């Protein structure tokens, strides 16, 4: 009668705890806010300033056609997605400068350090600072200042990847998409916006897009090279996903948030030898790390940290009352979990001066002393232990096996195994063009995005990515629909044969690799970028020229949009399971969804059915295989 | 044009081939005439695999087209292109056997043609042992006869066996290759359809050692994959029917290296245009590994040279026999007796000899 709330058994098990425990779930909040705001919803209303709230009709030729101003439908709705696109590149934004201040106090007997020298010494070819006969320490220096200058600079040319091929450049210069400083293409969107500035819906949308650009090659690029070079380079690892993770007699410590710094450094404290005593005079076996979202992403493709579940799992991970203590940093942080945790032992811990949550325990993440920190927060989550109710948690015993740490570097270390030694060259992506220009794998797809209560959870992700590897197109994934796909089982070598079709399971055993390959997380979705970047530059072509896809089964974050906007921009289609508040905005649908196209060479598509999505998406790329001629 | 339309090209060139041949025997010889390969006790060997169903007329290998017929399907996924390469195959066998009803004697020499059961039997012990570590499939035609000799004469050497298909035949007569079923270099034919005989080889292999039941095709093209070390080598350029063939040669997980240059898949299709690497490169394309012993001789060595026929007007020294005195001893002595690697001519040597 009702629509599933999820697909994952472990979910609907404690969906129903919560109601028994009387407390309210996101779920709970979407049957509350019933039908929702049409004129929201199309994005046809406008509060850019006071002399509205403005709401023009969604239906040309009828009803209010202009706000107060004169702002036709076209115009409020541009504009309300450029903010969107703003939004989504600034939380990136702040993210990778952060990573980058880390990278300016790194010190040899330090608790942040280079661990990646090799990446850190290509970093620095990119950025034009001199490696030769230097400490290493010295160079991570002069790279984080010229990687700050990406964010801020007025003058100059801002630095971009070598995998981005020239042809791009090129068309985005003819454009007049090019991308700027990071913080100031943030700036002009967010001006540019206000009431009484731009009136034109294609002016509006190629700001976004350029804005849009300096989230993928810039902010999350250089928050994912400089994360590999103090953290290590990601490999193939494996490790647990789902909230079967969770155990009753450790202590559980449920990382949450975005930033990889804290998490990285509470992974380190929780081998420091007074806290794992502490934990046992507490009566517990152990530690139990967990990670939910990106931050849990970020370190079981590092350290091979067992994965608690996605986004919309946060509060259920709370409800098994087993969580002792919930560390969370920034970004997709339920506000809800403050009051959840009241009704039980669990301490809702904040720690970033970004995020501050009303009614949680704050204990600020002092960058000065990271490690002397961590092991602060670490400790009061051990000693919370106490307060555990045994009688009353409930961990679904549901768990999965996944590999991940699946970077260009260690998918490149793995293509080489089916490298000739006296023909095939080394250390290239040649194995992965040479399969899609042959036919034998008919495409690759980026799924990636959040969980949205418009979908049953996890429910499009897993069948859109089934759908793809079925059609031999390889399938990469990052964020909540990696971590949707690692909790199904979908992230194993055994799942070629299962679910693979004919090419894909060849090249899987070939390869020996799953057919879904985790690349980290949003941030890592650069990685992506970096990817079929080095394929088009191989194969002399550009971006737009190739078969590749990106998905977006269910998203709900502005970081959602702005990615799909600089992979669309980038030359690579996107497919959105969400639709966008835009069916207002008759030019708006057109120049996303069509006109589009002629400008970058790839366009926007709207599809909430993932089974139609799926047929979409293998037309689409046999359409440029075609055009190609491969 | 892309890979796959390459093959579906090839194939059907290869069904229209079949087809025209065919009409030819129907029209000549009748429906009724009885058709069959020199000693095989699996009438067609690559339709007996298939179908599992032995062809004895004309009428009956009319219908064997129906067989090419269904295994091309022109959709662009991977198991249709290898099904399109065994249409190319079956159509080759329907091709080669409508040659041998058509002609009382089809194959010239040097070639040999269809392969007897007895000599698929008197290879498979040598293949299980690792006497025989692959089956070169050399196929084209390579720049000059000095290439081509170069690498025969080397992968005979590593006691590989050579099958020869197409112009190489000419080029290794030329460059003075010896050739012979003992000296594991075998000519098939100048056709490109005579590559089928060996693609029987395997497959009567699997029916023969691997005691695989007609029909089961899956578990067939598993023996020819996993037991049969063969491997294809393409030279000079490749027309659309050979690159059908090529995609019949994967099918049944040959690996087929060529110096042309053509759409690369990894472990599978692979392109080298340098001649002094290609026999290492498909050593290990179809992982055989040579256990070389590496005498210190001016002459080559290997079981190829097995009974060898050394005769009066080719022979220059003679020993033995009743012409004069020769024996040979084998003693057990201390360490004080024998001085390690010691090699003492006493007597005259053959640079005496006039
Ligand atoms: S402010 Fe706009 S979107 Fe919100 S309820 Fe009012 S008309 Fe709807
Ligand atoms: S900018 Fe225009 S449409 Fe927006 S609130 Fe003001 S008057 Fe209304
Ligand atoms: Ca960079
Ligand atoms: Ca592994
Ligand atoms: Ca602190
Ligand atoms: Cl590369």
């Amino acid at each position: 009668e009702e629509k599933a709330k999820s697909i994952d058994q472990a979910t609907l098990q404690l969906l129903d705890k919560a109601k028994q425990d009387g407390v309210e779930t996101v779920w709970d909040r979407k049957a509350d806010m019933k039908v929702q705001c049409g004129f929201g919803s199309a994005g046809v209303c406008c509060r850019n300033c006071s002399m509205g709230p403005c709401r023009v009709s969604p239906v040309p030729g009828k009803g209010v056609e202009r706000g107060i101003c004169g702002a036709t439908a076209d115009v409020i709705v541009s504009r309300n997605f450029a903010r969107m696109v703003a939004a989504g590149t600034a939380a990136h934004s702040d993210h990778g400068r952060s990573i980058a201040l880390s990278l300016y106090h790194t010190s040899k007997d330090g608790d942040i350090k280079v661990k990646d020298e090799n990446k850190l010494k290509e970093v620095a070819k990119s950025f034009n600072v001199e490696t030769e006969g230097r400490d290493i320490y010295d160079i991570a220096h002069d790279v984080a200042k010229e990687g700050l200058s990406n964010y801020g600079k007025q003058l100059g040319e801002v630095t971009l990847p070598p995998s981005l091929p020239e042809k791009r450049k090129e068309l985005w210069r003819k454009l007049g998409v090019y991308p700027r400083a990071v913080d100031r293409e943030i700036a002009a969107v967010m001006h540019s916006t206000h009431i009484g500035c731009n009136a034109d819906a294609e002016a509006m949308i190629k700001m976004s897009m350029r804005c849009s650009l300096t989230d993928g090659w810039m902010g999350s690029f250089m928050g994912t090279e400089f994360s590999d070079i103090m953290f290590g380079t990601p490999h193939s690892i494996d490790t647990e996903a789902n909230l079967g993770v969770l155990e009753k007699n450790s202590v559980n410590v449920v990382l949450h948030g975005h930033e990889p710094l804290l998490s990285e450094m509470v992974v380190e404290a929780a081998s420091d030898p007074e806290l794992v005593e502490l934990a046992k005079s507490v009566g517990a076996d152990g530690i139990n790390l967990c990670g939910m979202c990106c931050t849990g992403n970020e370190v079981s493709m590092r350290h091979g940290i067992k994965i608690a579940g996605n986004f919309m799992q946060q509060e259920l991970a709370v409800v098994t009352g087993a969580v002792d203590g919930l560390i969370v940093d920034v970004q997709c942080i339920m506000p809800a979990l403050a009051k959840l945790s009241k009704s039980y032992h669990t301490k809702f811990i904040t720690t970033s001066p970004k995020a501050h949550i009303t009614d949680s325990i704050y204990m600020e993440f002092d960058e000065e002393n990271p490690l002397d920190s961590a092991k602060k927060i670490l400790k009061e989550a051990i000693l919370n232990f106490k307060n555990r109710d045994q009688s009353k948690v409930m961990i679904p015993e549901l768990k999965c096996k996944a590999i991940l740490g699946y970077s260009v570097e260690e998918i490149i270390n793995k293509l080489d195994k089916v490298v000739n030694t006296q023909i095939g060259p080394m250390q290239t992506v040649k194995p992965l063009a040479d399969v899609l220009v042959s036919g034998v794998l008919r495409g690759a797809a980026a799924v990636v995005g959040c969980n949205n209560p418009k979908v049953v959870q996890d429910s499009a992700h897993i069948e859109t990515i089934k759908g793809l590897i079925k059609n031999d197109v390889i399938v990469v994934v990052t964020g909540c629909a990696a971590q949707a796909a690692a909790k199904y089982g979908l992230l194993q070598k055994e799942a070629a044969e299962k679910y693979a079709g004919p090419g894909l399971a060849t090249v899987c055993k070939l390869v020996d690799i799953p057919p879904v390959l985790h690349m980290g997380s949003c941030v890592d979705i650069s990685r992506i970028l970096d990817l079929v970047g080095r394929v088009a530059n191989l194969l002399g072509v550009d971006m737009s020229d190739l078969p590749v896809a990106g998905v977006a089964p269910e998203w709900m974050s502005e970081k959602a949009v702005a990615i799909g906007t600089y992979v669309v921009t980038s030359g690579i289609d996107t497919w959105l399971g969400v639709a966008p508040p835009v069916t207002g905005g008759p030019e708006v649908v057109d120049i996303l969804t069509n006109k589009m196209e002629d400008w970058v060479g790839a366009k926007f598509f709207i599809e909430t059915d993932p089974h139609k999505a799926v047929e979409q998406i293998v037309n689409r790329m046999n359409e440029k295989r075609k055009k190609l001629g491969i | 044009m892309n890979l796959f339309q390459t093959v579906f090209t090839g194939s059907k060139q290869a069904l229209a081939a079949a087809e025209g041949i065919v009409k030819q025997a129907v029209d000549e010889k009748g429906r009724d005439y009885k058709v069959a390969f020199p000693d095989t006790a699996y009438s067609l060997p690559v339709i007996f695999a298939a179908t599992g169903k032995k062809i004895t007329n004309v009428g009956e290998l009319e219908g064997a087209l129906d067989i090419v017929r269904s295994l091309i399907v022109e959709e662009e996924m991977l198991d249709k292109l290898l099904n399109s390469g065994l249409a190319t195959a079956v159509a080759a066998e329907i091709i080669e056997a409508a040659k041998y009803v058509l002609s009382d004697a089809p194959y010239a020499e040097p070639c040999v043609g269809f392969i007897s059961d007895p000599i698929i039997r008197s290879l498979g012990v040598p293949l299980v042992t690792g006497d025989i570590p692959g089956v070169a499939v050399i196929l084209g035609e390579c720049p000059d006869s000095e290439t081509a000799a170069k690498i025969i004469k080397d992968y005979q050497s590593k006691g590989l066996l050579t099958c020869l298909v197409g112009k190489v035949i000419d080029q290794a007569i030329e460059g003075k290759v010896k050739m012979g079923l003992d000296l594991r270099v075998i000519p098939l034919g100048y056709d490109v359809t005579s590559v089928i005989h060996v693609v029987t080889i395997a497959i009567r292999a699997a029916l023969i050692f691997g005691g695989i039941k007609g029909g089961q095709l899956n578990d067939i093209l598993k023996y020819t994959a996993e037991r049969v070390p063969a491997f294809v080598n393409a030279f000079g350029p490749l027309s659309e029917l050979v690159v059908s063939a090529g995609a019949g040669a994967i099918a049944l997980g040959f690996p087929v290296l060529t110096d042309q240059v053509v759409p690369e898949v990894p472990t599978l299709l692979l392109t080298q245009k340098d001649y002094d690497k290609m026999v290492k490169t498909s050593l290990e394309a179809r992982n055989i590994k040579i256990k070389i012993t590496e005498i210190p001789i001016p002459v080559s060595f290997a079981a190829a040279f097995e009974g060898e026929r050394i005769r009066k007007n080719d022979m220059l020294a003679e020993f033995g026999g009743n012409k004069t005195k020769a024996w040979e001893l084998v003693m057990c002595a201390d360490q004080g007796e024998v001085e390690d690697h010691k090699i003492e001519v006493i007597g005259p040597d053959i640079d005496t000899i006039d």
